[PDB]
């Protein structure tokens, strides 16, 4: 027994509980995402590999991508905790190959929100990856403003 | 391309491919000296066309 | 399975070659 067995608290309380403690193993599965849309091409692994902490140690539960939420969508692309980004950045001097390990100590809670909705109030009743802005933003060719809040708390 | 336009405008660019189908036919010549002959002309007519194309 | 630009492609994964009369099936998460 290292997981509970279901018992009642009082005579006919009608209660049954257990307890499950979780983790992620950092994965290495090298997934290069082809992007010809922007020069920067980006390899994000399969977004950690979720595991259960029993006995003090991780025993896998498989791809943590489809498990966990949220992930940023680099044109859809699921980037979340427990990955590595191998980065090919460009400049007028040429290019450099950098690497940034994507940690959950790099997770960063940022919402991007509309001009007319508050920055620090999110929208859970609007879809997670979408909200339809209904406000008019007029563009003028010397003042081309796409106004949003990049809420960097 | 999977432009999965759900909540996300997800732009994937999945390449796929196709190999054409070509046929190759070989012909060989030998004699009574058991040595393979060089210089022999052999002519393949495509005779499934209803003439000697 | 492989996360190409958000679509968890079980099929197609890039550079997948086909044959005369072969059925592509689009299996995607």
């Amino acid at each position: 027994n290292v997981l509970p067995t279901l018992t009642e608290l009082a005579a006919g309380n009608g209660t049954f509980t257990g307890s499950l403690q979780f983790t992620i193993v950092p994965n290495n599965t090298v997934v290069q995402i082809p992007s010809s849309l922007t020069k920067t091409s980006f390899a994000v692994y399969t977004n950690g590999s979720l595991a259960i902490v029993l006995n003090g140690k991780a025993y896998s539960l498989g791809p943590a991508g489809l498990f966990l939420l949220p992930f940023v969508t680099y044109t859809g692309s699921a980037i979340g905790a427990n990955a590595t980004a191998i980065i090919t950045v460009s400049d007028g001097v040429g290019t450099s190959t950098t690497q940034v390990p994507i940690t959950a100590e790099n997770f960063t809670p940022i919402r991007l929100a509309p001009f007319q909705v508050p920055a620090q109030v999110p929208l859970p009743n609007a879809p997670k990856l979408k909200y339809e802005y209904n406000g008019s933003i007029v563009i003028t060719p010397q003042q081309q403003v796409l106004k949003i809040y990049v809420t960097s708390i | 391309s999977l432009s999965v336009q759900g909540t996300t405008s997800e732009s994937a660019s999945v390449n796929v491919q196709y190999v054409p189908l070509t046929s190759t036919i070989t012909a060989t010549v030998v004699n009574q000296e058991g040595s393979p002959l060089a210089g022999a002309t052999v002519q393949l007519y495509n005779t499934t066309s209803g003439s000697n194309t | 399975a492989v996360t190409i630009n958000g679509i968890t492609f079980y099929s197609p994964v890039p550079n997948q070659t086909y044959k005369y009369g072969q059925q592509l099936v689009l299996s995607i998460q």
